[PDB]
């Protein structure tokens, strides 16, 4: 009954690693696939208002700078920085 | 009081940028592939400066962080629980965004 | 005390390392570099290892220890309970160095036992389980402040250096501004859509 996922990507001990940052010692199957699906949906989220950033600018690459505005769009994870 | 060495020729900010650097997670070969498959769904004409995929992957690994710290700090029992996603789900609800 | 001679050189090699960082860090990445195992991000990331080795070495040279200044070297202090051994079993717990430093409820509850065992302090179990997650919760918040000022102090590079949001260009262009509001409610929606995804699945299971 039990199964074993495939990928191309983010290993399952990194995902055990990131979790044990944060102080969690034991996650269950679905977390992995979970993981890599929120870490998808954040990125999606940034990338996009980047590029609307990049689009404005009328340039074809996303600076970093472009991705600094859409960071702090995000919330909490880059709250305060600049000033 | 232990000492601290200050280079003459590269400031310590920079220093402590590389190092964090280091300390990532995720391997850098498939973060920057996970952003090529984000982008490919965009615009298969964007570019991206490499600086720009160091902030995402550096501000990502915090997020992802943050979501397990908020779920280790609403779980508390005697004995260890295995986390699950209704787990996550909840400490997000109780002191986690949005 | 080191060479001045070798220090100078390897000094010098830490700018050049750093001159190296910043111009592959402005290289402009296409999708098929974004999928090279030698892409500029890549190298640079082989070449900041290499510095931040060099950097250890050269602090071994001046016989100096490897602190940077980073945010969570800054040591948090605990002292909530009545109990001082108990306080100091806690913020050793806390102060690990590090950046994986992040206890569980156990291992706080499994600090204050053993203190409470080791001193004989007769602390029965529920007096021991509610000063344990009394202390939990205290050092949660400092440990992910510290984590957070680290970040935010130490982020992005020197293309990033001079951002101040008052220059953000939404401020001054409302086609624009709408265009991120919108991004917002849909970023906002997608997010609780995967948290619920996996809550589904788990619930099918």
């Amino acid at each position: 009954k039990v199964l074993r996922d495939n990928i191309q990507g983010i290993t399952k001990p990194a995902i055990r690693r990131l979790a044990r940052r944060g102080g969690v010692k034991r996650i269950s199957g679905l977390i992995y696939e979970e993981t890599r699906g929120v870490l998808k949906v954040f990125l999606e989220n940034v990338i996009r208002d980047a590029v609307t950033y990049t689009e404005h600018a009328k340039r074809k690459t996303v600076t970093a700078m472009d991705v600094v505005y859409a960071l702090k769009r995000q919330g909490r994870t880059l709250y305060g920085f600049g000033g | 009081k232990p000492h601290r060495y200050r280079p003459g020729t590269v400031a310590l900010r920079e220093i402590r940028r590389y190092q964090k650097s280091t300390e990532l997670l995720i391997r850098k070969l498939p973060f920057q592939r996970l952003v090529r498959e984000i982008a490919q769904d965009f615009k298969t004409d964007l570019r991206f400066q490499s600086a720009a995929i160091g902030a995402l992957q550096e501000a990502a690994e915090a997020f992802l962080v943050a979501l397990f710290e908020d779920t280790n700090l609403c779980t508390i029992h005697a004995k260890r629980v295995t986390i699950f996603p209704k787990d996550i789900q909840l400490a997000r609800r109780i002191r986690g965004e949005r | 005390r080191g060479s001045r001679r070798q220090i100078q050189r390897l000094e010098q090699l830490l700018a050049l390392y750093v001159a190296e960082i910043r111009r592959l860090q402005e290289k402009e990445l296409d999708l098929s570099e974004l999928d090279d195992p030698d892409s500029a991000y890549l190298q640079a990331a082989r070449l900041k290892r290499k510095l931040i080795r060099l950097f250890g070495r050269l602090c071994e040279l001046k016989d100096c220890s490897s602190l940077t200044g980073r945010v969570i070297e800054q040591r948090i202090p605990y002292r909530g309970t009545r109990y001082p051994e108990v306080n100091r079993r806690i913020e050793r717990l806390i102060n690990k160095p590090g950046p994986d430093t992040f206890p569980d409820y156990g291992d706080v509850l499994r600090a204050v036992e053993k203190a409470a065992a080791r001193h004989s302090l007769g602390l029965p179990r529920q007096q021991l389980q509610l000063m344990a997650q009394d202390a939990f919760r205290d050092v949660g918040i400092r440990l992910q402040e510290r984590r957070h000022l680290d970040l935010i102090y130490n982020f992005g590079c020197h293309l990033t250096d001079d951002y101040r949001p008052g220059v953000d260009p939404a401020l001054s262009d409302p086609v624009l501004a709408r265009r991120l509001r919108e991004n917002r409610s849909l970023a906002m929606s997608r997010l609780d859509e995967v948290i619920s995804k996996y809550a589904m699945l788990q619930d099918k299971s």
